[PDB]
């Protein structure tokens, strides 16, 4: 996260840290006790699928305070339409081997209904994006979870104001063009979280952009409203052997 | 009322029905109050709420 602030401990309680052999991979969003939403591109180069860890209740990576909860990732589910190395359909659903225990520091974000997300949440201007990614373009990553408020653009205005890949109907732009404020490499898979009437919802996934905080460019986020039914169906499904699962989209 | 304007007055989810009928609904871990629009937590740790702030 570039140009944001430390998320006070406990105030981003749905944020997930994904690790591969103990190394930082990506962020994610807890949506119930066994399910995490992340970005499909986070898994393009996974060699040993059995060493993926999700950590909940994480805040300061330099220490252990006892609020953290780690789980093996039992399944990574990716839509059939996602092509590795490309940007479209950048969503993954992860099943944890064991539920996390909900606490003051570990709470899911609400996955909204599609209609509500399209008709109401899509017009809430500002939303929060978070992660332990790079604090600067070509910079070191954050030791403390960071958060940033960013405004959403209609795609026509994004394209008009952007001075790349297409912005598809499975994406949206959010942020600033002046190079002050962005999500960045390291933040991928993390929540873009939208407040409405006292409750927070998942509207986006940190996905891609030109460099980080690049002047004339906006951050690009997976449009989660396109995936509500796809996700809900997978959450009702039985686990299948093998970590990676490609599932038909739609 | 219609779910496309002002969320049908609903705090959370909204369904249109044949007629001038509208039903609000709430996410799992919440219940709909008698006003027919508001949602109240039924569990300790409902989604989308931040306990340290809800405590204060
Ligand atoms: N890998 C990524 C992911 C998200 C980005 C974003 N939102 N802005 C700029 C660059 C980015 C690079
Ligand atoms: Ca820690
Ligand atoms: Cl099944
Ligand atoms: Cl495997
Ligand atoms: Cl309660």
């Amino acid at each position: 996260i570039v140009g944001g602030k430390v998320c006070p401990k406990g105030e981003c309680p749905w944020q997930v840290l994904l690790l591969v052999n103990g190394a930082q991979l990506c962020g994610g969003t807890l949506i119930n006790t066994i399910w995490v939403v992340s970005a499909a591109h986070c898994f393009d180069k996974i060699k040993n699928w059995r060493n993926l860890i999700a950590v909940l209740g994480e805040h300061d990576l330099s220490e252990h305070d006892g609020d953290e909860q780690s789980r093996r990732v039992a399944q990574v589910i990716i839509p059939s339409t996602y092509v590795p190395g490309t940007t479209n359909h950048d969503i993954a659903l992860l099943r944890l081997h064991q539920p996390v225990v909900l606490t003051d520091h570990v709470v899911p974000l609400c996955l909204p209904e599609r209609t509500f997300s399209e008709r109401t949440l899509a017009f809430v201007r500002f939303s929060l994006v978070s992660g332990w990614g790079q604090l600067l373009d070509r910079g070191a990553t954050a030791l403390e979870l960071m958060v940033l408020n960013v405004p959403r653009l209609m795609t026509q205005d994004c394209l008009q104001q952007s001075r790349s890949p297409n912005i598809t109907e499975y994406m949206f732009c959010a942020g600033y063009s002046d190079g002050s404020k962005d999500s960045c490499k390291g933040d991928s898979g993390g929540p873009h979280a939208t407040h409405y009437r006292g409750t927070w919802y998942l509207t986006g996934i940190v996905s891609w952009g030109q460099g980080c905080a690049t002047v004339g460019h906006f951050g690009v986020y997976t449009r989660v409203s396109q995936y509500i039914e796809w996700l809900q169906k997978l959450m009702r499904s039985e686990p299948r052997p093998g970590v990676l699962l490609r599932a038909p989209f739609p | 009322l219609i779910c496309v304007n002002e969320n049908g007055g609903c705090e959370q989810y909204c369904s249109d029905h044949t007629g001038t009928k509208r039903s609000c609904r709430c996410h799992e871990g919440y219940s709909l109050l008698a006003d027919g629009v508001s949602c109240t937590p039924t569990v300790e740790y409902p989604c989308g709420k931040i306990p340290i702030l809800e405590k204060r």
